[PDB]
């Protein structure tokens, strides 16, 4: 089911990704990392989003 | 904003695969117990920023 | 004083207790009338069920 | 040879029970005449009429009769005058009496035996007018500025406000002759305004102030209770019927006919005789309290609230230098959730090394001002307590005090008064903000549904003071064949075609002003919010308590708000409010039921040889003032600092859809809510609150966060000062912070012991920084010490527990005892007896004040007809089954050697006490009179998703399915509006439906019992330890001695509150409407292999479905135990005492059968009623599931 | 099967402290106890005889 | 001090490796309906001494 | 003079950035003035 659903559903995120990298500039694509941590996802929300 | 389908058309092809009965315990029933969608909007954003 | 006696050879006259008949009896009961007519016509009856299991 | 004496234990039960039956029937043969005539129940033919006045109703049943109860048929009066008539009444002092209101007749001719005796009561002096009221009466308005007071806005009443020519508390209400000025001339602004001030005084006061509402009929239990011989009631009757004081109840109200507070005396009296009786209090203790009812006899009221501040500042210091080395308990693992109270060897002499904060100068000026008014004895019993030893004498002549001051009941002060009185630091607001703004982050962390717009109708239907209700009219209609003829007349009552048979009509026409069905039937109020909404008034509602505390007033949000309030503020209160296992003390669920476990770390402190720790308590009253301002707009600002997450919002408050607004939108507008001032009216008085607000599901949060930046100054502040001048710094080790109540436990560092200068340096709080006042004020409200502290009416004393008094069932607000169903006025005389029964009161005590007030009770009344059942219906099944020597153990009953014909016909007894048609039938014709009533809203957001043959697979659907499936949802929903409205119809029908019932010889058929098991018992060892407990009973004592103490972590929870918390935790899953009850019960009704497509013809999704298939599966016992019993009024605190969990089944129950898990909880529970029954004497056992020796000869084991 | 893992919280430290400092105070009282009781015996008997 | 677990946790893990069923009866029901903690601080005084 | 509230907001900062309660409760600033002389000190 997690594939079938990435399969068919991947369109849509793929256009929402490219929306919100047009706001970014190149240097803060380039430079930016995850650091604080505080994005971070629990086990439970892995196999209930997918 | 997102589309609204419900996943028991899915939770049932998932039953009927492994076979899920009510009176016994199997791991099927672990993952289908905390199936959380509650903090999916933070995952779906999570999964653009990647 | 032979009411007591009673019910304490009703321990030894059979190999269940309350508490197994109970257990038993939370299987059967109501199995039978709440499925449809089609499943029906494949399992045992109540009656058919208690006697099988007692 | 246990088993034997448990046998004869449950005989001994037996006995009693029929003796207690018997001594019930005596005692009712007395207020009406011996019984005439035996009426079978099914044998006999009786066609309603020609039955005697007094009848015993009895069923045959296998060749023998039992004894149904009594019938009183009210048209055959003529037998009552048999005992009491005017005829015999000659004195004339009592014609009065009986002309004011006929009740009191039967009193009356007892009173004149004791005149017939010979002994004549004097006249006794009433208290006159006071002139100086006249200048406390201010009456505000805009030409005064309202008295310079910004709260009051548009005011039309008079206030009682302090003044140099007007009596001291000019509130509180006095006894008083009602011959007093009738009319008195007002000097307002024109001058010219007339006051009726005896009209007002009389109306308004003898009910808002001082309600007297008893759970019986006050005739009768004077008749009962009230000995003229007793010197109590002789010295009431020299002020009841000495001077001429009279009076009486009208419906529910109070009519009197001389004096002011009149009743107050009686319930006084009738206080002072019940809690002497239940106190068991030794000579000294009955002496300073003939003291008391003599001292305040003259002022029922006021006189309590003088000694208020001196009885509370004595008590705060009782027991503070004891001698005595009491309890000990371990301070091992004390900053963990997981503490528990287990013993451990102290060495003798630590009490020199402890220490109490006294406060002398203010205990001595306290006892000079109990000299003054005279309470001498009281005085030097208090401060011989203060340094004396610990025994439950002691104990209780220390808390006789607060013993005196429960005397007066539920009083109150001035409404529109207490209105304008209750109404009216850059670090300190830095640091509220940010434990307002970390709470808020825990908050939409752990809950985030809030903030998706899918979610939010249904929030708002699962979680009032809306301006706009529906209402419902129609006539109620049914066929009673118990009126009479005469009766009949053209407005309600028809005479039929039967000729027995007559059709009673009831003309109802009300609002449906509850939250739930207002929700249902207008839903735009509560979706769609306008600015405007933040500056309308809502009604705000009064509570009086017991005691002479002060009142209490609740002031509803309005819908637009308190929907706003539910998505945004309602995941912090949520996340607050659960703790759990393995976490630390000093953690934000740790910081802030059972006395022992939620006092257990100041219960070990104050025994302990170590004496670094100190335990302090603050109490913070009149904090409104100080939340007015600077910190409400810092808690605004807490709130808002969530915003930056979500990223639609506007500048400004703006008209928003609750569905469709940004989560920015709601939370600003919870900020405005917050922070701006709200309107608030009652009794045609209108203010305006920039505070608490006292806004329901928001005080604690603020309150508690307002107290932790307290605390957090004050610490900081204290070691300041330890550095500057050298002195043992203090750390904190656990607090505990509920309301305004706070306290915690500090450790010093170094290890030295605890110093009066340290406590002194602590008390100063903010020295040097604000004025001397707040100091004094700092001093006279905390204290901290090592042998005594208090929290939330907890009284904890070298390891030993103390609970409060003010707790009766014979006066109640609002009278609502009246209006319940015998059954349920049954379980509420139940549980106050054993909520009792851990405090102050042993088994025989209770157990006496139980039967009378049984003997007591109203009984079912319907037209002209009374039926008093049988007390042997506690036993019964559907009641709390009780054994009377040990009343804890509920459902018990069953196991009694009862006779199985009469088990059987006092169990259908029971059943049918009860129904339901009544309300069905009601429901029903509101619906077919009134039409639908529920929104189209609702209508179509409730519709199948999950998308589900709604046939299923063929199987049966019930009644209860075809009620909560989907298509079937909306007639379902208007059932719940017609649910919402209670009137009075409803219970006369169904004392109606009951009385023909019964009298016909119909009884129903009672329910199955879902588990029931004879465990037979052998000896073994002690497990528990000894109860803090000192003084409540020997029972409790010895159990908890035997088997042990409970905790919040191993306490079990109810089924139906885990499938809401897994209905709530995942909104969507599961239609809103859906509740755990219904979900249980259809559950229970199908058999387990199917409950699967169950679940699926509900429309739950597969997070719930799953949940709750788990929940069912693992705990059916505990719904299938209490599915017959409405346990709402059940709150059994000494049987939660006990602990009864996983921890001690091994121990005590040995089951060897393969059993499921819910049938082998049940068994595990009734093995567990015969252990409690057994250790309630100090005797352990264990119980098996089979008899040690079955013959003469054989002998098993395992 | 139910192993639980150890805390050791302050107050369990303090225990064991004033444990040692008992210990060393018995151990002390016993051994001067038996010394006293040897030097007892060596005067107060002497052999014993059939 | 210990901490506090509950038992289902570690419970569960054991039903699902095994066929744990609420109607028939296995060797699985008998390990797991004598499962007692109350003699938890006895036994693991038991186990320092050793 | 030591100052409450920057402990706090470092506490909340950090809090946000990662549970944290196994040491941001025992965090306790009474003792600052003897360290930061003997900071000086050394």
């Amino acid at each position: 089911a997690c594939r079938d659903k990435t399969s068919a559903n991947w369109r849509g995120y793929s256009v929402l990704v490219s929306r919100y990298r047009s706001l970014i500039p190149n240097e803060l694509f380039e430079s930016l990392r995850n650091i604080s941590g505080e994005y971070n996802i629990n086990p439970q929300d892995e196999h209930s989003f997918f | 904003p997102v589309d609204a389908r419900t996943l028991q058309s899915a939770t049932a092809a998932l039953a009927a695969d492994t076979g899920q009965a009510v009176n016994r315990a199997q791991h099927v029933s672990m993952l289908t117990n905390r199936l959380t969608t509650a903090n999916a909007p933070t995952v779906r954003a999570i999964t653009v920023l990647t | 004083e032979k009411q007591k006696l009673d019910k304490l050879k009703l321990f030894e006259t059979s190999p269940f207790d309350p508490l197994t008949i109970k257990n038993n009896q939370d299987v059967v009961d109501k199995l039978y009338a709440t499925q449809s007519s089609s499943i029906q016509e494949v399992v045992p009856t109540k009656t058919f069920a208690t006697e099988l299991q007692f | 040879d246990v088993q034997e004496q448990f046998e004869g234990y449950l005989r001994e039960e037996v006995d009693l029970l029929n003796k207690f039956e018997d001594s019930h029937f005596k005692q009712l043969e007395i207020f009406y005449t011996k019984s005439q005539t035996d009426h079978v129940i099914n044998k006999d033919k009786l066609q309603f009429n020609a039955l005697p006045f007094h009848t015993t109703l009895y069923k045959e049943i296998n060749g023998k009769r039992v004894r149904l109860g009594t019938l009183l048929n009210w048209t055959k009066a003529e037998r009552l005058d048999t005992i009491r008539h005017e005829s015999m009444i000659k004195d004339e002092r009592l014609r009065r009496l009986i002309d004011f209101d006929y009740g009191w007749i039967d009193y009356a001719v007892v009173l004149q035996r004791y005149l017939d005796e010979g002994n004549t009561i004097e006249s006794a002096n009433i208290l006159q007018f006071d002139g100086d009221f006249v200048n406390n009466i201010k009456h505000p308005t805009q030409k005064n500025n309202f008295l310079d007071i910004k709260v009051i806005k548009e005011c039309e009443t008079y206030i009682l406000m302090k003044d140099d020519n007007g009596i001291r508390d000019p509130d509180i209400l006095r006894a008083w002759e009602l011959n007093s000025i009738p009319e008195v001339i007002e000097l307002d602004v024109d001058g010219e305004t007339k006051k009726f001030n005896l009209r007002k005084e009389m109306i308004k006061r003898i009910q808002d102030e001082a309600p007297v509402y008893f759970f019986c009929n006050p005739y009768r239990y004077a008749v009962a209770n009230l000995d003229p011989n007793i010197p109590e009631v002789r010295l009431w009757l020299e002020y009841f019927i000495g001077s001429e004081d009279f009076f009486g109840f009208n419906g529910p109200n109070v009519i009197v006919s001389k004096s002011l507070l009149a009743a107050k005396r009686f319930e006084v009296v009738v206080n002072h005789l019940r809690k002497v009786a239940a106190f068991e209090l030794d000579v000294e203790s009955k002496e300073v309290m003939n003291e008391w009812i003599k001292y305040i006899m003259i002022d029922p009221v006021y006189r309590s609230y003088k000694n208020r501040g001196a009885f509370g500042n004595l008590n705060q210091h009782v027991f503070a230098r004891t001698k005595s080395e009491g309890l000990s308990w371990s301070l091992i693992d004390i900053g963990t959730t997981n503490f528990e109270l287990k013993p451990t060897k102290k060495v003798a002499g630590s009490y020199v090394n402890k220490f109490n904060l006294v406060d002398d100068v203010l205990v001595e000026e306290s006892l000079k001002d109990l000299r003054n008014e005279g309470l001498h004895k009281m005085a030097d019993v208090t401060r011989r307590m203060i340094d004396a030893d610990i025994t439950p004498e002691n104990v209780k002549k220390g808390k006789l005090n607060r013993l005196a001051l429960s005397y007066c009941g539920y009083t109150g002060s001035h409404s529109a008064t207490a209105m304008v009185k209750q109404f009216n630091d850059p670090m300190f607001v830095d640091i509220v903000k940010d434990n307002m703004r970390v709470y808020m982050q825990e908050g939409l962390q752990k809950y985030p549904q809030g903030s998706r717009k899918s979610n939010r109708l249904d929030i708002l239907f699962k979680g009032s003071s809306t301006n706009e209700h529906a209402v419902v009219n129609g006539r109620f209609r049914y066929r009673s064949e118990l009126y009479r003829e005469r009766d009949v007349n053209s407005s309600t009552v028809f005479k039929t075609a039967t000729p027995g048979q007559y059709r009673v009509v009831k003309k109802i026409s009300a609002k449906l002003k509850s939250k739930n069905a207002n929700i249902v039937t207008h839903p735009m109020n509560f979706i769609n919010f306008k600015v405007d909404d933040l500056d309308i008034v809502v009604n705000a509602g009064s509570r009086l308590v017991r005691g002479t505390r002060a009142k209490r007033i609740i002031t509803p949000n309005y819908g637009t708000i308190y929907a706003a309030s539910l998505m945004t503020v309602l995941p912090a209160v949520r996340l607050l409010s659960s703790r759990a296992s393995n976490m630390g003390a000093l953690s934000t669920q740790g910081r802030i039921a059972l006395p022992h476990d939620v006092m257990a770390p100041q219960l070990a402190v104050t025994s302990s040889d170590d004496v670094s720790k100190i335990c302090v308590a603050k109490d913070f009253g009149q904090f409104d003032t100080s939340q007015w301002g600077q910190i409400s707009k810092a808690h605004a600002d807490g709130v808002r600092s969530m915003k930056a997450h979500y990223s639609m919002g506007h500048d400004t408050l703006v008209d928003l859809d609750l569905n469709d607004a940004s989560f920015a939108d709601l939370l600003e507008v919870t900020a405005m809510s917050y922070e701006r001032p709200l309107k608030y009216k009652m009794n045609g008085l209108v203010c305006e609150s920039a505070g608490v607000k006292s806004g329901e599901l928001t005080t604690q949060t603020r309150n508690t966060t307002t107290n932790i930046s307290h605390s957090t100054v004050a610490l900081d502040d204290y070691n300041n000062r330890a550095y500057r001048l050298n002195l043992p710094k203090l750390e904190l080790v656990t607090d505990n912070k509920v309301g305004d109540d706070s306290v915690e436990v500090l450790r010093v560092v170094d290890g030295s012991p605890l110093t009066p200068e340290i406590a002194k340096l602590y008390v100063n709080c903010m020295q040097d920084h604000a004025d001397k006042n707040h100091l004094e004020i700092s001093a006279k409200r905390t204290i901290v010490g090592n042998n005594v502290a208090e929290h939330i009416k907890i009284w904890v004393f070298k390891g030993y527990l103390a609970l409060d008094v003010f707790l009766d069932s014979v006066t109640s607000e609002k009278n609502s005892f009246s209006n319940l169903n015998y059954l349920e006025q049954v379980n509420i005389l139940y549980d106050m007896a054993m909520t009792l029964m851990i405090r102050y009161c042993s088994v025989q005590a209770c157990m006496t004040q139980f039967c009378n007030d049984m003997k007591l009770l109203n009984g079912i009344r319907a037209g002209n007809y009374t039926f008093i059942p049988t007390p042997k219906i506690i036993c019964a099944y559907g009641t709390p089954e009780i054994c009377l020597r040990a009343p804890e153990i509920r459902s018990f009953g069953r196991y009694l050697p009862i006779d199985e014909d009469e088990y059987s016909v006092l169990n259908d007894l029971v059943a049918s006490l009860s129904t339901n048609k009544p309300k069905m039938d009601f429901v029903a014709q509101m619906f077919e009179q009134n039409g639908n009533q529920v929104h189209g809203i609702w209508l179509d957001h409730f519709k199948r998703k999950n998308d589900v043959n709604p046939d299923g697979g063929g199987i049966h659907i019930s009644e209860g399915l075809k009620r909560l499936m989907p298509e079937y949802c909306e007639r379902h929903l208007n059932e719940l509006v017609y649910k919402t409205l209670d009137d009075k119809v409803i219970r006369d029908y169904t004392s109606d439906i009951i009385i023909t019932n019964i009298c016909k010889g119909k009884l129903s058929k009672a329910p199955k019992l879902a588990f029931f098991a004879n465990f037979y018992l052998s000896l073994t060892g002690f497990n528990g330890v000894d109860s803090p407990y000192l003084t409540a009973d020997e029972g409790v004592k010895n159990v908890h001695r035997v088997i042990g103490l409970s905790y919040r972590n191993t306490l079990s929870t109810s089924p139906t509150a885990n499938v809401d918390r897994i209905l709530r935790n995942n909104p969507g899953s599961a239609p809103a409407y859906l509740t755990g009850n219904d979900i249980l019960g259809v559950l229970s009704d199908y058999p387990y292999q199917n409950w699967r497509t169950v679940v699926e013809l509900l429309d739950i999704t597969e997070p719930s479905a799953t949940a709750i298939i788990e929940v069912a599966t693992n705990q059916m016992h505990a719904y299938l135990a209490d599915k017959d019993l409405n346990t709402a009024n059940l709150f059994d605190n000494t049987s939660r005492t006990y602990d009864i969990s996983d921890r001690t089944y091994p121990k005590f129950v040995n089951i060897t059968s393969n059993l499921s898990n819910s049938n082998r909880r049940g068994f595990q529970l009734e093995a567990m009623k015969h252990i409690i029954y057994m250790a309630r004497r100090g005797i352990a056992t264990l119980a098996n599931t089979h008899p040690s020796k079955i013959g003469n000869t054989v002998y098993y084991d395992y | 099967f139910a192993l639980a893992q150890i805390n050791a919280d302050d107050e369990f430290i303090g225990a064991i402290d004033k444990e040692s400092a008992e210990y060393l105070d018995e151990y002390a009282t016993l051994a001067r106890d038996i010394s006293n009781s040897l030097t007892l015996v060596k005067a107060a008997f002497g052999p014993l005889e059939r």
